[PDB]
């Protein structure tokens, strides 16, 4: 299952996206500057409340950190779930062994909204990317906070979590014994021998290989076997769909500079190379309206998808509340059978 | 507040801007044009006004749609945690939850969870399970329950509270062959830990 | 007075001291930019046109109105231009009376009805047809003449009637330079104000090598150049504008650090780190221990160096497990209250 | 080499020059793999075994389409096109995936053009458009001599003279001769259609106004023939040309329309001297009252010189026309010729084009002499009739890509 905690940051420049280097434009925004100040206050704000919400959820541990080494789960074959350790460089933890086989997928069809590098931007000798094209325009993309550091450092002192039993000061558990804690609360188990688990080892590992196997889109030979296929693709297709529809949002609004308002041309230089100054201040009002209705109907879209995704992380806390660390007991919640 | 207000400020500031006209005052018109000539001009005026006004709608219901969505979560803790005591982790508070009350403020509630936090633990040799004479097993029914050695007295207390008492009858059943390790035990001398 | 680098913050925002926070600067200058030209093959023609006025003084009264006032074309009444570019200037005779009795008045043009200006011209202006004329021709617009005695009343003389037709065949040029077969011009390096292949704007213009066959002119979807080609080789040139906006953090009436995009120093702050997306230029110490502003993934801290952001620690025990080993049960216990 | 008629675009009993991706020598090898550089391949195959054909470049890729084809011999030839992006034979986006019944003894083929796959298949010609195929460059082949499996390699744009006679192709014979015609002749398709493929060296769009340069655009142009005629060769004894290809010395190429027509595009062979493309003649049209006398020259007193340069030039020439009305001789200034003068078109509705830009416009022209003095009969290439019809373009640097 799949859901969404975040989104991307965007802030607006005003004076280059209305009048890009023109020093004329700049006496003729004087008489809207109240009318541009509340643009850029109004993503400014948005985009340090989404910080502080981000930032309050993802902590850390220490103890349960190391014990998520693949020494301590037994016969649960648990390798391509678990963080990778060193990466020869300056970092803690990096990405897993699945992350990478999703990223793989729609971060390199992005171009547009990741890990956007600004410092190349300003030097000619090429013919300027998609990404640096909107930089032209005053769109900034800001780095997010959650990077590949801490979501390497959240998510394993949470799978490490499952061996610490309640000993005393950090030993750990077997885990084949952390499953009998977990059966003993659906009904009481009164077999000596602990003969399930051998089946249970057999069924959990391909249960993982064919989800393996699933994102490498080798697709049509896994979708006749069984129906672990049907519970992938909606995932992805809804992992693409996230993408598609923050890059259609920019891709619409640095579209209406071509049109002309009811002037002579849309290009404001080509204005001043061709009539009086007493006589073009009409002109370049009508391209300056237009052009602020613009930005504050793309304000009223952005405002909006921000508070969806507030709507969305609240069920996300829950369920790490109610099934990483609970073992509930509702039906019709996390999976369809017995948690 | 600072939303409820920073929407009339900018509804109100939409009338300083003229259109494509001579000004932004309609007496100001009538006092220089004709009659046949002016409605013209003030068509101009009156078409940018309707268009803020229905952009001003379209944020206002919006804004609406929002509130119902919050509502129902407080009457949610309302009928959960001020009359029921749930027992939901990471719902009301982040421990063990004993009751809540509610004040108000402006336009909402303002909720007061009361937890538990432990500060201190002791060491509990416990045990799994008694087998008699090798054959015959005895466990704990419900598996909330710790059997315990106090150097030579066995007492059973819970999990979550460290609450101590003596073992009765009514706690044990019956579940043949004897893992390992379990308390060895003849059943001349069961009666020393019943 | 708006000289130092944080009154010029003061005169852009139209405010008497500042709040605290993150804030936006670009700062353009004004500038006589020189201009380049680069346009389809056509050879080259050239013709010359005056506008000449002469009048004469004391009549009855001097101030009232002038006695006579002679205009004339090139000597005619008329001129059509037949060949690919021209030029016109505006020439007053004071030397009527050998010593120039015409210090005193003032005789110019105005601004009539046609939908362009006289001064103008001589840019690059494309039309089909224009034929000039002094009498009066059914259709055709009019620049009026005007006469002053040391700007106290005002007069009506004569006028320039002029007729057109839209097109792409004549153009006006500035000036007419002799001897080349074939007009074009291009300056490198730093700002200019182009006219290539009918798109108008400013920027730097630099050289390139890349294979890349198909168009001779690459734009963006928002109607910019990014990068043109010559004609009768293979080499590409690549243009991008000359001012990038900046991102500048103000504190205690003062500026800390900004977050520049070009290596460079900056606004009074020396000292530059850099960045894995931006270059950042500021000039406290390093040794600062707490923070006071925020941005995505650090905090700038008093006195302008950089500190990351760690996470908040948190331990926890998991769910005791049946087992014959040492556990630890809570005995005493304490409240608190949440909000 | 005996392929269909349809397959090449010709008439019945006739002798045309065709021009394009042509096969040229079969062959019979027993290697079993084999790795070559190619664009196009036909084959035939009568025998019992696996044969099966694949484009592909030189390193593997995740996001380009390849081409593989797959015959199975049964009773009819079952044939299996399947342009499809490859997983390391996992196909999961198929541009065709079809299966054909084709009739066994007639030969298939496929070839590529910048992003265009053709396809014949000796009753139709079907067309589809693939992104990025123009990087396939290798061929892998495995047939086998062996098994009956015999096939062709395309290289390069071969001349090549057709005879037919009644339905069945008669001789087929490649010009070692015939230089340069791989850019200037072709052969009319049915319906008056231009072939796919053939690279515009100077057909101009017309205008009355601006000129595009770049973009996909609509319009509204002469690009449907009704006849053709290379290498005329006009002399300064011919005479007129009454706007259809009904004459005594017209000798169209491929299919032939009888209709009226609107332009005549002309076409100027130049060479990269610029001593022998200064040709002396004047140009006369006739209009319905009087006759129209064209010429240019370089001095503005232009009563000295005749003479209309092709080609690439070095200084600016004016061009005049002359009329009689009563022996009243008139003479007009209409302007400048461009650097290079590459094409000249006549309409019949008055106008007068070079390189695609109206210089004058007459009333009403029923024919043109082009009268220039030569001492051989290489000046033209090709003189086209055609009518307005409605297409869509791909204008590249003020050219043309491709015609849909
Ligand atoms: C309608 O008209 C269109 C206008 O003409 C027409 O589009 C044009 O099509 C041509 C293809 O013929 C493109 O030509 C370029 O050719 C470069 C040269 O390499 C090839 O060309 C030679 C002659 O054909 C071959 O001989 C040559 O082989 C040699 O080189 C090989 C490699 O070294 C070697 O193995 C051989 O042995 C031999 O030595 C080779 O075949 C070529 O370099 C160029 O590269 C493009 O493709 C690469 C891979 O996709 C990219 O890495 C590269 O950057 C170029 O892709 C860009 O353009 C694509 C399509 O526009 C985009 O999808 C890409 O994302 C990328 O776009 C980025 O860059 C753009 C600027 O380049 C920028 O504007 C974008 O915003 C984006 O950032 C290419 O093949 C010509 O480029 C095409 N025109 C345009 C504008 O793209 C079109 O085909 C006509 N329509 C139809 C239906 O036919
Ligand atoms: C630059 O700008 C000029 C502007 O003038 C433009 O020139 C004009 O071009 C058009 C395009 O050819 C000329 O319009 C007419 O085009 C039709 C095409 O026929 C179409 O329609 C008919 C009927 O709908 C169909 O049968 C046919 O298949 C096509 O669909 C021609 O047929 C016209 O010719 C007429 O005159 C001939 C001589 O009189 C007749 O033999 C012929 O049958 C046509 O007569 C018919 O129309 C007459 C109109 O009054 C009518 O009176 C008759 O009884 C009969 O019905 C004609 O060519 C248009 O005339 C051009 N303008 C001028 C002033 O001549 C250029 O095209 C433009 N440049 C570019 C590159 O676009
Ligand atoms: C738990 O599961 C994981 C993944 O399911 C598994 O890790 C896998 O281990 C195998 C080997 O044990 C790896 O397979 C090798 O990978 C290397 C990488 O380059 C290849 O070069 C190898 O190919 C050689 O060996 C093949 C078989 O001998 C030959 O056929 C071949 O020609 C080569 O000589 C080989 O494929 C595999 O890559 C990993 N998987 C990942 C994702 O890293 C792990 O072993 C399992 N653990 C337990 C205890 O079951
Ligand atoms: C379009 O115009 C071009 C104008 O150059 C024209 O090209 C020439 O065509 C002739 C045949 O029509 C070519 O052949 C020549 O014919 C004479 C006849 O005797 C030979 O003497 C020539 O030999 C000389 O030139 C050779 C090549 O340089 C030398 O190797 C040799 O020693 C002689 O000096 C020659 O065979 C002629 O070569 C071309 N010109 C060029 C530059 O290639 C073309 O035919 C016209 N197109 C059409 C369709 O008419
Ligand atoms: C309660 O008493 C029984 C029997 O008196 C104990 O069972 C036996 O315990 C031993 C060691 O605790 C188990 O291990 C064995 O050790 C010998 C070495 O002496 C070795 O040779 C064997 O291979 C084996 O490893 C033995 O298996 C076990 N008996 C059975 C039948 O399983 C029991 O351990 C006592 N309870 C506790 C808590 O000690
Ligand atoms: C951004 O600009 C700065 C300039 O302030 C660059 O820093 C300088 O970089 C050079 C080479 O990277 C360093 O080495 C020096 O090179 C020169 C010329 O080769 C040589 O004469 C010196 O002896 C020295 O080797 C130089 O030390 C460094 N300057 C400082 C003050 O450290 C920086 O490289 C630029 N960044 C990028 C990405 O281009
Ligand atoms: C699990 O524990 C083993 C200890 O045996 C770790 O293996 C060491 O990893 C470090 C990482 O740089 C290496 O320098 C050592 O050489 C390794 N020792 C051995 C014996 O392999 C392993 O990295 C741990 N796994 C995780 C995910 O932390
Ligand atoms: C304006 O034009 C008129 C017309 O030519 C000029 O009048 C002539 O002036 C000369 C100089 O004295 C006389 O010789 C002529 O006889 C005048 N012509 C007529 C018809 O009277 C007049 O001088 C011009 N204005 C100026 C200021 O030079
Ligand atoms: C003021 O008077 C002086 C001399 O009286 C004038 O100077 C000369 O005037 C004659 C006749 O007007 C001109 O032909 C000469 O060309 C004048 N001299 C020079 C050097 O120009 C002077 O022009 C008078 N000022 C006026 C008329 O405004
Ligand atoms: C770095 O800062 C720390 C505190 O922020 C400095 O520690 C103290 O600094 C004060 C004044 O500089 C001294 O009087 C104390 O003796 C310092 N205490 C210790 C334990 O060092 C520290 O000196 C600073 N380091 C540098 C190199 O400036
Ligand atoms: C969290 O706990 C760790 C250790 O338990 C604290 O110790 C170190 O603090 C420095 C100061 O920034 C860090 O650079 C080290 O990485 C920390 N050690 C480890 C193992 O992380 C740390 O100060 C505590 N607090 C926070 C906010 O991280
Ligand atoms: C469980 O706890 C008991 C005491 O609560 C531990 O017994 C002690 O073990 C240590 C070993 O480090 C000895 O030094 C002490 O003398 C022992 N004390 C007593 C009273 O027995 C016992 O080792 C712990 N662990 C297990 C597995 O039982
Ligand atoms: C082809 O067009 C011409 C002109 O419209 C038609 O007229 C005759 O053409 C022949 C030679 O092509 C000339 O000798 C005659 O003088 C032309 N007659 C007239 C009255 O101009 C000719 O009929 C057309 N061809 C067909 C087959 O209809
Ligand atoms: C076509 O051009 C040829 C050659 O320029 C013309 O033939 C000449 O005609 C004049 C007319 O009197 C004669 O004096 C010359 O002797 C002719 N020269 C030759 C070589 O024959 C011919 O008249 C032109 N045709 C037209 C219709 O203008
Ligand atoms: C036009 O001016 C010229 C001098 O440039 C002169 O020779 C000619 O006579 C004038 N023609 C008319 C009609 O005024
Ligand atoms: C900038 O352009 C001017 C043109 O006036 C030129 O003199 C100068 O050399 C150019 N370069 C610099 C670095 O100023
Ligand atoms: C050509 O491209 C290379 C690529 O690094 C570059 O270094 C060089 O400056 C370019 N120009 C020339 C003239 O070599
Ligand atoms: C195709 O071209 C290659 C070299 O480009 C040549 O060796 C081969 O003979 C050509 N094919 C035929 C059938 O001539
Ligand atoms: C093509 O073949 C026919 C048949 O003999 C011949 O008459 C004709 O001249 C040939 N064409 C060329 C260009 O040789």
């Amino acid at each position: 299952e799949y859901l969404q905690i975040t989104s991307t940051p965007i802030v607006v420049d005003c004076a280059t996206y209305v009048c890009n280097g023109n020093p004329r434009c700049k006496n003729l925004l004087k008489q809207y500057t109240s009318a541009c100040k509340t643009i850029e206050d109004a993503l400014r704000l948005s985009a340090h409340l989404e910080t502080n919400d981000v930032s309050s959820m993802l902590t850390f541990d220490s103890n349960a950190f190391s014990l998520a080494n693949v020494t301590s789960f037994g016969d649960y074959n648990l390798s391509s779930v678990l963080p990778q350790r060193n990466i020869r460089s300056s970092r803690i933890a990096g990405r897993s062994a699945l992350e990478d086989l999703l990223f793989s997928k729609v971060v390199t069809s992005g171009l547009g909204t990741v890990d956007v590098d600004y410092k190349s931007c300003t030097k000619g000798l090429s013919i300027a990317d998609l990404a640096c094209a909107q930089y032209y325009n005053g769109i900034m993309v800001l780095p997010g906070v959650a990077d590949a550091e801490r979501m390497a450092m959240y998510t394993g002192s949470l799978i490490g979590g499952m061996v610490l039993g309640g000993l005393t000061s950090a030993a750990a558990i077997p885990f084949s014994l952390a499953l009998q804690a977990r059966l003993n609360y659906v009904a009481l188990q009164t077999d000596v021998l602990q003969e399930n688990q051998k089946i249970l080892a057999a069924s959990f590992n391909k249960a993982i290989n064919n989800i393996v196997a699933s994102f490498s889109s080798v697709n049509d030979a896994i979708t006749q076997t069984a129906e672990a296929i049907h519970t992938v693709t909606i995932a992805l297709n809804k992992i693409q769909d996230v993408v598609n529809q923050q890059g259609s949002a920019l891709n619409h609004l640095t579209s209406q500079l071509r049109h002309n308002f009811q002037a002579i041309s849309n290009s404001i230089q080509a204005i001043y190379d061709r009539l009086d100054s007493i006589q073009a201040d009409q002109q370049v009002d009508r391209l300056i309206t237009g052009r602020l209705a613009a930005l504050n109907a793309f304000v009223s879209q952005v405002l909006n998808k921000y508070t969806e995704v507030r709507g969305s992380r609240r069920l996300a806390q829950q369920k790490i509340n109610e099934c990483v660390k609970s073992q509930s007991n509702r039906y019709g919640f996390c999976g369809n059978g017995t948690h | 507040v600072n939303q409820q207000g920073s929407a009339l400020n900018h509804l109100t500031s939409q009338l300083r801007h003229n259109f494509q006209a001579i000004s932004n005052s309609i007496q100001a018109i009538y006092d220089r044009l004709d009659s046949i000539q002016a409605d013209q001009q003030v068509d101009r005026l009156i078409t940018g006004r309707l268009a803020a006004l229905n952009a001003f709608v379209s944020q206002v219901l919006n804004k609406y749609t929002e509130v119902r969505g919050s509502r129902r979560l407080a009457q949610q803790k309302i009928n959960e945690c001020v009359k029921s005591q749930s027992n939901r982790y990471g719902f009301c508070g982040n421990g063990t939850h004993i009751f809540s009350i509610v004040n108000s403020a402006p336009d909402g509630l303002l909720f007061l969870h009361t937890v538990l936090l432990p500060t201190d633990y002791k060491n509990v040799k416990a045990w799994s399970g008694i087998c008699v004479d090798g054959i015959y097993g005895y466990v704990l029914r419900q598996p909330n329950l710790v059997l315990y050695s106090d150097n030579g007295v066995f007492r059973v207390t819970s999990r979550v509270m460290f609450q101590p008492r003596l073992p009765v009858l009514s706690d044990f059943v019956q579940i043949y062959n004897c893992n390992v390790t379990f308390v060895n035990i003849s059943r001349v001398e069961l009666h020393t830990v019943i | 007075y708006c000289d130092s680098p944080f009154e010029k913050l003061q005169c852009e925002h139209l405010q008497f001291g500042l709040q605290d926070g993150f804030y936006s600067a670009n700062f353009l200058d004004d500038n006589v930019l020189p201009e380049t030209y680069v346009a389809l093959p056509i050879y080259y023609q050239h013709t010359d046109i005056n506008f000449t006025a002469t009048a004469s003084f004391g009549g009855s009264c001097y101030v009232c109105k002038p006695h006579q006032v002679n205009i004339s074309l090139n000597g005619n009444t008329s001129v059509c231009v037949r060949t690919s570019h021209f030029s016109i200037r505006y020439i007053y005779n004071r030397v009527k009376s050998g010593s120039p009795g015409d210090s005193s008045w003032h005789i110019y043009l105005k601004s009539g009805t046609c939908p362009f200006s006289f001064s103008k011209l001589n840019n690059f202006q494309k039309f089909k047809t224009i034929c000039f004329s002094t009498v009066e021709v059914p259709g055709s617009c009019n620049f009026p003449l005007e006469a002053t005695w040391h700007y106290t009343s005002y007069t009506i003389v004569g006028a320039l009637y002029v007729t057109w037709s839209e097109g792409n065949s004549i153009t006006g040029v500035p000036y007419p330079v002799s001897g080349i077969r074939e007009f074009s011009n291009l300056v490198l390096n730093n700002c200019t104000k182009y006219n290539i292949y009918d798109y108008v704007g400013t920027g730097i213009i630099r050289s390139s090598n890349q294979s890349l066959a198909g168009g001779i002119t690459y734009v963006s979807n928002s109607g910019n150049l990014l990068g043109f080609k010559n004609v009768s080789t293979g080499n590409i040139f690549i243009v991008t504008p000359c001012n990038q906006p900046d991102q500048v953090a103000v504190y205690q009436q003062s500026i800390i650090g900004a977050m520049t995009a070009v290596n460079e120093s900056r606004y009074g702050l020396q000292n530059l780190l850099q960045l894995p997306n931006f270059y950042y230029v500021s000039n406290g110490g390093n040794n600062c221990t707490t923070a006071v502003m925020t941005y995505s993934n650090f905090g700038i801290c008093a006195d302008g160096s950089l500190i990351p952001v760690r996470p908040r620690n948190s331990s926890d025990n998991g769910i005791s497990a049946i087992i014959t080993a040492n556990l630890s049960i809570p005995s005493n216990w304490t409240t608190s209250v949440q909000v | 080499a005996n392929l269909s008629m349809l397959q090449l675009g010709v008439p019945d009993n006739s002798s045309t020059i065709v021009t394009g991706l042509l096969p040229t020598h079969w062959f019979c090898a027993n290697q079993s793999t084999s790795v070559y550089s190619a664009n196009g391949f036909f084959y035939i195959d009568v025998g019992n075994h696996r044969s099966a054909f694949a484009l592909h470049t030189g390193y593997y890729d995740a996001n380009q389409y390849y081409i593989y084809v797959t015959n199975e011999i049964g009773l009819n030839a079952s044939v299996t096109l399947k342009i499809c992006k490859f997983s390391r034979s996992s196909s999961f986006d198929c541009i065709v995936n079809l299966l054909f019944t084709e009739q066994l003894g007639a030969p298939l083929g496929i070839t590529i053009s910048g992003e265009t796959v053709r396809l014949h298949l000796y009753n139709v010609t079907r067309t589809f458009y693939v992104p990025a195929a123009y990087k396939l460059t290798k061929l892998s082949v495995k047939c086998y001599f062996n098994y009956s499996c015999v096939f062709s390699v395309v290289n390069a744009t071969v001349t090549v003279n057709v005879t037919t006679h009644n339905g069945r192709v008669v001789n087929y014979t490649v010009c070692d001769d015939c230089n340069g015609y791989t850019d200037n002749i072709f052969s009319v398709q049915q319906d008056g259609r231009i072939p796919n493929g053939f690279p515009f060296n100077n057909w101009f769009l017309l205008t009355n106004g601006s000129t595009l340069v770049d973009g996909v655009s609509r319009l509204y142009q002469p690009l449907r023939l009704t006849c053709l005629w290379p290498v005329p060769g006009l002399k300064s004894s011919t005479g007129f040309v009454y706007f259809n290809a009904t004459g005594s010395d017209v000798n169209c190429n491929g299919y032939q329309h009888n209709s009226v027509v609107d332009v005549m595009r002309y076409n100027l062979n130049f060479s990269a001297n610029s001593l022998d493309n200064l040709k002396s003649g004047v140009i006369v049209f006739k209009t319905l009252q009087y006759d129209v006398l064209f010429y240019c020259s370089n001095s503005s007193s232009g009563v000295l010189d005749t003479t209309i340069p092709f080609g690439p030039s070095s200084q600016p020439y004016y061009c005049f026309i002359n009329s009689t009305i009563n022996t009243t001789h008139v003479s007009t200034f209409v302007g400048i010729l461009p650097p290079t003068v590459r094409e000249i078109v006549v309409a019949r509705t008055g106008q007068f084009y070079i390189n695609g830009f109206k210089y004058f416009d007459l009333g009403f022209i029923e024919a043109v002499n082009f009268n220039v003095t030569t001492a051989s009969a290489t000046d033209f290439w090709t003189v086209a009739f055609a009518t307005f019809v409605d297409v869509l373009v791909n204008v590249s640097a003020t050219n043309i890509q491709n015609l849909l």
